[PDB]
Order: structure tokens, then C-alpha cells, then sequence
């Protein structure tokens, strides 16, 4: 076969490794879902600079007042999470970033709320968003992207294992540290699924085929779209790439996808088994689950356990000047932050 | 090869 005898006992006790890792996983994270709140307030720290903008708020780095210490503030406008599905986002969101614990994953510090709106206080991670260095450099050679994805299919591994769905990778989500190795923030589309979820919600470009097609879905999508994010960090573009969100639909749901001449043979058999309309053939949704992609030909020179202990040189260590240095982010209209003398949306929220 | 090059924003919904 194309394993001899000891490496295929090797990877036989890899496999029963996970299975142990994942229980205990499992265990811990239970005990933090089962019982989760205002753990600080707002005149604790302050307000330095914008990190990044969306519709419902800001990010921000903040500094902590009594102990100097930085962090990343997420401000949501309580009256700007109106729609319904915004809510239970929300309350997804933090419910889930207070209970899990992996190194790939941003960690929760503090949260809480006030009359106008509602705060995560997250670890702030000051190489900035994948994004930002790959719309830089172009793209990422294969061995970088790799570096990366293994990443992202460890931590997928992970959160599915909690029957946790996250429903919003891209490389704006992707924050680098200062070791050179991926934090994954915003959980605002995570989800805990038993099986099948029917919300419309993603980034056009990273949506799989059956969320499009309004079909009841699963954790299958995450694997689409990491498909959909090795493409991108790859080529520089990612494989459905239209103007308009509605051309995007279009060429996702058509079952074609074109690669640059310089992808490996590797990488575009990876890449057609992930990006694979067909749910009974698309890899990390078969028999053999995630391992399908963690011993595809392409991941052949990845250590898995060297990634997730950090054992392995990262291929870019961003620079940082010190504590607090945002040269790493993209400036923002800052905006100041008004707390209103009423409690605004205080039923909707209770459970925040 | 037009598409979109700038951050994107995620839909909570529709
Ligand atoms: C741009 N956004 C989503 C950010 C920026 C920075 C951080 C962080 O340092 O933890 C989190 N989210």
C-alpha cells in the first residue's frame, strides 16, 4: 500500500490519540458551556484606537487600566443587533467563546453590557488579519498556505468534535501572533449543530452550494469553505469571484472551479475533493471524517502534533514595536462611543 | 477576473 507497516501502526496510534485528546476536550468544554457574565465594565479600561468596522460595531484595542494590560474590545450597538437571527448570533457568540480552549482559537477575557451595548474583551493579537498580508504580498507559496490551513483543520477539527460549527472562515477572521501562528476570531456565525441548521448566513464568497440552495446543512460548510480559503491564500483570489454577491451564488452553485497553472496536482486534488458540491463525496464529510484531509497527499509533510504543540518555524513572524502597537491593522473612522441614560433592548439581551 | 478585493462583510441573514 502506500504506507508500510510501522507507518501505518504510527498513524493507527495518531488516530486513537485524537479520539483520547478530543474526549477529555470535550469533558472541559462542557463544564464551562454548562455554566458561563459581567466580568468587568466599561470605565475599566481605555479606548485607544479603532481595529476593524462592521455593521454592528467595532473592534478596538483598549488598555486596562489598573494593570496596563492590552486588549481587543468588541462594542456591539445593542439597537443595531435588530434582526432576529442577529440576536441569537450574538448570544451564540460569546455563550461559546467563554467555554472552548484551543491554541488557534482568540481568548475571551471579559464580557458585559450596559444600557447601549454589549462588550467581548478578547486577548489582542498584533500581527494583524491574514488578510491585510496576503492582499500585500499577492500569495502565499504552497508550503506558507499549508502552514495555515493545518492550522485551520485542527481547530475545525476541534470545534466540530464539540458539535460546534463556525460558519464564517475567511481571512479577515485570521489573526496572526507574534509567533508567527493563526487566532481565529469572531464566532458571531458559530453555532452548536447536532446535525442540521437552516439560517441563511456566511460570506458570499466562502458559502457552500447548500446554504445558497437554502437546504438544511451541517459542519460540511466549514469544510467547503476552508476549500474555498487554501484557494485563496494560493492564488490570491478565491475560486468564485464576482462583483456582485448574486454572480458569486451563481458560479458556487455551478459545480466548476478553474485553477492558476501554478497550483501543484496536489493542491488541485485536495481542492476538488473540499470544494465538492456533492455532500456524499465531499472530504471531511465521509467515513473517515477529517482524516480524508489530514493524510491527503498535499498535507504529507505536516506534523500535526509539532503544529498544534507550535513546534514548527512559521514561515512570517510579523514585526511589533511593543506593547500596544497597532502598525499591524488598517486605520478606521473612530467613533465615540455613547452610553445612553435608558437600558435599550434589555429583554433581548437578558442572557448576555 | 473582476471580483471583489476588499474586506468582505458576512449576511446574517437572506
Ligand atoms: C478586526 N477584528 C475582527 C479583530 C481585531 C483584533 C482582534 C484581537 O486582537 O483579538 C479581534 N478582532
Amino acid at each position: 500500500g502506500h504506507m508500510g507497516n510501522a507507518a501505518a501502526a504510527k498513524k493507527g496510534s495518531e488516530q486513537e490519540s485524537v479520539k483520547e485528546f478530543l474526549a477529555k476536550a470535550k469533558e472541559e468544554f462542557l463544564k464551562k458551556w454548562e455554566s458561563p457574565q459581567n466580568t468587568a465594565q466599561l470605565d475599566h479600561f481605555d479606548r485607544i484606537k479603532t481595529l476593524g468596522t462592521g455593521s454592528f460595531g467595532r473592534v478596538m484595542l483598549v488598555k486596562h487600566k489598573e494593570t496596563g494590560n492590552h486588549y481587543a474590545m468588541k462594542i456591539l450597538d445593542k439597537q443595531k443587533v435588530v434582526k432576529l437571527k442577529q440576536i441569537e448570533h450574538t448570544l451564540n457568540e460569546k455563550r461559546i467563546l467563554q467555554a472552548v480552549n484551543f491554541p488557534f482559537l482568540v481568548k475571551l477575557e471579559f464580557s458585559f453590557k450596559d444600557n447601549s451595548n454589549l462588550y467581548m474583551v478578547m486577548e489582542y493579537v498584533p500581527g494583524g488579519e491574514m488578510f491585510s498580508h496576503l492582499r500585500r504580498i499577492g500569495r502565499f507559496s504552497e508550503p506558507h498556505a499549508r502552514f495555515y490551513a493545518a492550522q485551520i483543520v485542527l481547530t475545525f477539527e476541534y470545534l466540530h468534535s464539540l458539535d460546534l460549527i463556525y460558519r464564517d472562515l475567511k481571512p479577515e477572521n485570521l489573526l496572526i501572533d507574534q509567533q508567527g501562528y493563526i487566532q481565529v476570531t469572531d464566532f458571531g456565525f458559530a453555532k452548536r449543530v447536532k446535525g442540521r441548521t437552516w439560517t441563511l448566513c456566511g460570506t458570499p464568497e466562502y458559502l457552500a452550494p447548500e446554504i445558497i440552495l437554502s437546504k438544511g446543512y451541517n459542519k460540511a460548510v466549514d469544510w467547503w469553505a476552508l476549500g474555498v480559503l487554501i484557494y485563496e491564500m494560493a492564488a490570491g483570489y478565491p475560486p468564485f469571484f464576482a462583483d456582485q454577491p448574486i454572480q458569486i451564488y451563481e458560479k458556487i452553485v455551478s459545480g466548476k472551479v478553474r485553477f492558476p497553472s501554478h497550483f501543484s496536482s496536489d493542491l488541485k486534488d485536495l481542492l476538488r475533493n473540499l470544494l465538492q458540491v456533492d455532500l456524499t463525496k465531499r472530504f471531511g464529510n465521509l467515513k473517515n471524517g477529517v482524516n480524508d484531509i489530514k493524510n491527503h497527499k498535499w498535507f504529507a509533510t505536516t506534523d500535526w502534533i509539532a503544529i498544534y504543540q507550535r513546534k514548527v518555524e512559521a514561515p512570517f513572524i510579523p514585526k511589533f514595536k511593543g506593547p500596544g502597537d497597532t502598525s499591524n491593522f488598517d486605520d478606521y473612522e473612530e467613533e465615540e462611543i455613547r452610553v445612553s441614560i435608558n437600558e435599550k433592548c434589555g429583554k433581548e439581551f437578558t442572557e448576555f | 477576473a473582476a471580483g471583489r478585493t476588499g474586506r468582505r462583510q458576512a449576511i446574517h441573514d437572506i
